[PDB]
This record gives structure tokens, sequence and C-alpha cells, in this order.
């Protein structure tokens, strides 16, 4: 059916514009009684509309938005965009693109999104983007502990999010706990993944983490082993 | 004397919602008692045109007649109606207005459809409509057997021409498709004409009536 | 402008249980009011429709109720995949408004953490940072107090916390201690542990290494 995604910036320095884009697929973007919108989620907080655009170029925007707010749509990409200006810190937010269908009886115009995307996140900071170093988390030599034993990873200092981590390429999942990350003092991002397995195993069995950071390009396999 | 809708709106009433039947019947009325809240009106989701002026202009009124403008059972020899809908049931079973008709093909056609009705009465007739808004092309072929489709209404007063906007809406008592409802007051000696390829809920009853108490 | 005030903020529910979440809007708004089911990092849905409306593929244990300036969300019996944030969404005005949000979670028995304490790696040490992690695995509920001693000495200042969400299969959370030093510094002292005080712990757990000796 209808898919909605959104690609844009994961990162943009103030004082610049932010660019975002939706690429529909599914439904033509030329309707006139679909109506496209755009929400964003700033961290830590709720949802916040910023506005809609019907084909027929009718558009409304957030007024808390004052006047940093473009919509257009790209009949031949089947898209739909998002421009903000002067964007500061309080951007910085997961932006959510969706669809909604023109229902006077029981909605106001284009004021009920009712197909989102996922969302994607946009940084704003002058920092620098940054790749993360990879540490391993050994299980320790005193071992029998419980029957089971942990084990994981450290990434550390990058910019800026998200990473990604998985465990075997995917193979392990089950004990798996991948932490969200933490914004330390120095203005870089840490996380850490770990996994409990049997002690049974540590001497048999192989452990990888497997970290992605797109931002930075840096893709990391990271051997962990008894210490 | 008032007008008492029990638990249905104006909109309930007026188009023959199922549950809305069990009124007891008046032929004149001074103000509409309605709850804040009814809960039987639009038993089919969509939305419904000029809707407070209509409220207003039957307030209050003097005679109110209902009358059969395109009798059911002899009307319509090339096409079929719906046998009912779930979200306008009646003691458990499907069922729609009673004031409308859902009129869909017949033998896998829809023919063209074109009828009219001239206002010999001498008192004002309200008729009322309405126009299908299926949620995919597949509904729109399945009922109507064409991708597009026209419907128009005209008067001497009134004059409009609808076209089915296919989407898929939330849905609203389970309905992803929609029926937005017309209506207007045909003059004595006036005649209103009915025109359709498809997706038209005809009336089926109007009503002659004299609006205001004197 | 039109302001959406919900309640609770968030709550804790056992499985099978009834949950009521409200939304009142600073303003009537009659149904002109949607709510909608939030995972962290998945597609927001639309689960109820102008106050009432279930939408498809959403299970009849959701429900919606209400009109005008208090409205409704119930789930009747609470289960595992509705752990999430929920959100009601007026329709009436041109700015578009959203509650705060009710984030549901499962209430489940007092469990213990697992503890383990990560000695930093020499790899890092290397670079002339050390960091020290200790693990609290599968607990609940999540409260819980992580003290780092260094020698024997509190630590303050020098760490940061990181919780996991919920888990799918025990409602359990997870937690990570990471405690930043100077290599330098990390090189002046031996005794380095991770103390542990939670509500299924009969006394405090503490993990600790001896730098230098595994
Ligand atoms: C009428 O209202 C009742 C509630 O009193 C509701 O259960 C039912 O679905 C409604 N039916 C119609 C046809 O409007
Ligand atoms: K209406
Ligand atoms: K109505
Ligand atoms: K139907
Ligand atoms: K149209
Ligand atoms: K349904
Ligand atoms: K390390
Ligand atoms: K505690």
């Amino acid at each position: 059916q209808v898919q909605l995604e959104e690609s844009g910036p994961g990162l943009v320095k103030p004082s610049e514009t932010l660019s975002l884009t939706c690429s529909v697929s599914g439904v033509s973007v030329t309707s006139d009684i679909y109506y496209w919108t755009w929400i964003r989620q700033p961290p830590g907080k709720g949802l916040e509309w910023i506005g809609y655009i019907f084909y027929n170029g009718d558009t409304n925007y957030n007024p808390s938005l004052k006047s940093r707010v473009t919509m257009s749509i790209d009949t031949s990409k089947n898209e739909f965009s998002l421009r903000l200006t002067s964007v500061t810190a309080a951007d910085t937010a997961v932006y959510f693109c969706a669809r909604g269908t023109e229902d006077l009886g029981y909605c106001s115009s284009g004021s009920c999104p009712n197909h989102w995307g996922q969302g994607t996140l946009v940084t704003v900071s002058s920092a620098s983007t940054k790749g993360p170093s990879v540490f391993p988390l050994a299980p320790s030599s005193k071992s029998t502990s419980g029957g089971t034993a942990a084990l994981g990873c450290l990434v550390k200092d990058y910019f800026p999010e998200p990473v990604t981590v998985s465990w075997n390429s995917g193979a392990l999942t089950s004990g798996v706990h991948t932490f969200p990350a933490v914004l330390q003092s120095s203005g870089l991002y840490s996380l850490s993944s770990v996994v409990t397995v049997p002690s049974s195993s540590l001497g048999t069995q192989t452990y990888i983490c497997n970290v992605n950071h797109k931002p930075s390009n840096t893709k990391v396999d990271k051997r962990v082993e008894p210490k | 004397a008032p007008l008492q809708l029990g638990n249905c709106s104006v909109a309930g009433w007026i188009l023959g919602n199922p549950e809305c039947e069990l009124l007891i019947s008046r032929e004149s009325w001074s103000y509409i008692v309605e709850k804040p809240n009814p809960e039987n009106g639009t038993c089919f989701p969509g939305h419904f045109a000029d809707y407070e002026e209509l409220r207003e202009q039957l307030s209050s009124v003097s005679s109110f007649e209902r009358f059969e403008i395109f009798p059911k059972e002899s009307s319509w020899p090339n096409h079929e109606a719906s046998l009912g809908v779930s979200s306008c049931s009646h003691n458990g079973e499907s069922s729609f207005y009673k004031n409308l008709l859902w009129l869909i093909g017949k033998n896998s056609t829809y023919p063209n459809l074109s009828k009219s009705y001239a206002n010999n009465k001498e008192k004002e007739v309200l008729v009322l409509w309405g126009v299908h808004h299926p949620p995919d092309a597949a509904e729109q072929t399945k009922l109507y057997h064409k991708p597009t489709a026209y419907v128009s209404v005209v008067s001497s007063h009134y004059s409009r021409k609808f076209t089915p906007r296919i989407a898929t809406r939330s849905k609203v008592r389970g309905q992803s498709g929609r029926i937005n409802y017309y209506w207007t007051l045909l003059e004595p000696g006036d005649t209103i004409i009915f025109e359709a390829n498809g997706n038209l809920i005809a009336p089926r009853y109007a009503f002659a009536l004299s609006r205001g108490s004197g | 402008d039109i302001v959406m005030t919900q309640s609770p903020s968030s709550l804790s529910a056992s499985i099978g249980d009834r949950v009521t979440i409200t939304c009142r809007p600073s303003q009537n708004i009659r149904s002109f009011l949607n709510w909608f089911q939030h995972k962290p990092g998945k597609a927001p849905k639309l689960l109820i429709y102008a106050a009432s409306n279930l939408q498809s593929g959403v299970p009849s244990r959701f429900s919606g109720s209400g009109s005008g300036t208090e409205f409704t969300l119930t789930i009747r019996s609470l289960q595992p995949e509705d752990f999430a944030t929920y959100y009601c969404q007026q329709s009436y005005n041109t700015p578009p408004t959203f509650g705060q949000g009710t984030k549901v979670e499962i209430k489940r028995t007092v469990a213990a953490p697992s503890v383990f304490i990560f000695p930093p790696s020499d790899e890092q040490l290397k670079s002339g940072t050390a960091s020290v992690v200790c693990l609290l695995n599968n607990f609940y509920p999540r409260e819980a107090k992580v003290q780092w001693k260094v020698d024997n000495a509190l630590q303050s200042g020098n760490s940061q916390e990181s919780v996991t969400e919920q888990d799918s299969k025990d409602s359990t959370y997870s937690l990570s201690s990471t405690l930043t030093l100077s290599k330098a510094d990390y090189e002046k002292h031996k005794v380095y542990a991770c103390e542990v005080t939670h509500q299924g712990l009969s006394s405090p757990v503490t993990k600790s290494f001896n730098r230098g000796e595994c």
C-alpha cells in the first residue's frame, strides 16, 4: 500500500537551512483529496505539528514556526518536502512525514495525518561529525557465576547520533541489551551493548559486535574474547 | 408544538436513519428538541451540506408531508438497490436510510440514468440525496462498473455537478468510503432533474412542507 | 492554541488490566479528536478516529469515547504489545495540537538484577582514558541505586547511567553505569567497585576488581 519514507541531513549547523524529503510510494502526490504533513518530536518531548500542503497549492504552517517553514511537492519524483530556515538546537528532532485524506465531516482541513513514516533524526549543532572507537568488554576470568557470564562492546566518542549495533551478524539476539547513548561532557556520545551467554560456551563460541556509524561511514566488527 | 427526536439528530431523522423511525409523527411544530449529543444520525459516514441551515429552516414548520418522489419498486428498472450496510443496522441486520436509495449496478452494468420531478404540489418540496465516494477503485468497479462517474442535480434555484473522489479515509463506523449528503427546496412549479452514471444515493422520500409557524 | 491536557502522563498496569487514558482540550471540540499509538523508533499509528471509531488492524480491546471537553481511550485487556506512548490529537482548530502523551508500561513482580563489572580495556588504556562499566541485568522495578567506589572512596559526578526500555518477554529493565577517569588516575588506584541497591536485593550487591589482577 502506501509507503512514506523520510530522508534528510542527519546533521545541520545553526543559522543554516534544514531540508527534508518524504518519498511517497503506492499513491500519487498529484491527488486532489490526499494532503501531506510534517510533524516533529523534539528530544524528550511530545509531538509538534509543522504543517500541511495540498497539490492545489493550499498550505498552512504552524504559527510557532513563524516564517521559517516551506513545503513543496515534486510530481516528477512523487515526493514532498520541507524546508526550515535559521535552524537552532530547538529544531533538533525526529521529523515525521504523513498522509491524510480530506474529510470535512470529521476533521478540519488538512488536519488529520493518518499514515505516517517512521521518522528521521535531525541534529542541529556546530559540532563535527566523528566516528567511534569500539572497545571490548571482556567476559571476566571469574566464570560459572550463575552459570551465566556477561560480555559486550563499548562504543565511545562519536557524533552525531545514531549508531547501530548487532551481534554475530544477527545470529545472536537473545539476551542482548544495547543501551541508549549518553551525551558525555565532551559533547560526544557513548554507548554500550552487552549480552549474557552461558559460561559453558566462552571457550568454544565466538562473539563479535557489529557496529555501524553511518554518518562517519564507520563499520567495525570487534572480536570480544575471554580474559 | 415541539418535535422530539429522541436519541436522534436532525440529520438522522430527516435522512431516515433506521433507528429514527419510531418517532411520534408530527405534521407541524414550533421547535426541535434535540439532544446536545444525539447518538443516531449519519449512520453512513460523510459530510452533510448546509446542515445548520437545514436545522434552522426546519425548526418551525406549519405543514410536513412525506411522499415517495421516486417510487422505489417502480422507478428503477435498470438498476438494483443495496440490501443494506452494517453501519446502518436495525434489529441486528444491515439496513440503510429510509428516505434514500443506494442504487447499484444490475446484470454487471450501471446504465446512465435521468430522472425528473415537477413540483405540482403547491408547497415547497424538500429533496435530499447523496453521492458515494468509494475507498478504492475495486469497490467503484464493483458497484458502478466504471472507474469514474458523474452526478448532476439541477433546478431553477439549485445547480451542482458531483464527481466521486476515490480514496481511503480513516474508518468511521467501520467505513473507509463516504457518502456526502445534499438537499434543496424545490419551489411550486419548478422541476428538479437528476442525472448520473454512478455513485448516486437517490431520493426515495421527499417532503412537501410549509416553513414558518405562520 | 487549543491546549490538549492528557492524564495520566505515565502509568503501569498488569497484563489483562483495563487502562483508561483521559484527554481534555481547552475548549469544546465536538468529536474532532483522534488517538495515536507511538512506539520508539516506529511510525505513529492512528487507533481511534473522531473520538470513537476503531481503525483497521486495531484490536477490539481498544475503545474511544467522549465528546466536547472530555475524551477517554480505553484499553480493556492490556497486552504486552500495547507498551507504548499514547497521544490524543485535536483536529478542530488550524494549528493541530497533541496532548503531552501517556506512557504505558507493564507492572510485574520484583526481580533482582544480576550485576557485572567491566574493567577498562587495554586498547582503551592506550588512549589515555579509562572507562569502567557496571551492568545491572534484567531487574524490576526500574528504580536502582548504583554507587561507584575507588579504593573505598565514594565517587560522584564522574559517572553516567543509561537504561533500556522494558523487555518484551520479561517486562524487565537493564542498566549501565559508566565511570570515566584519566588513565593516569586509573593507574594510581587498585580497587574499583560497583555497589548496587535494589528492592529485589536483601542487602547491597558489590562487584569489584583489582587493577592489574584478572
Ligand atoms: C444508534 O445509536 C446506538 C447507540 O444508542 C448505536 O449503538 C448504533 O450503532 C446507532 N445506529 C445507527 C443506525 O445509527
Ligand atoms: K457535516
Ligand atoms: K451531520
Ligand atoms: K460498504
Ligand atoms: K472532486
Ligand atoms: K473497523
Ligand atoms: K574499555
Ligand atoms: K533503591
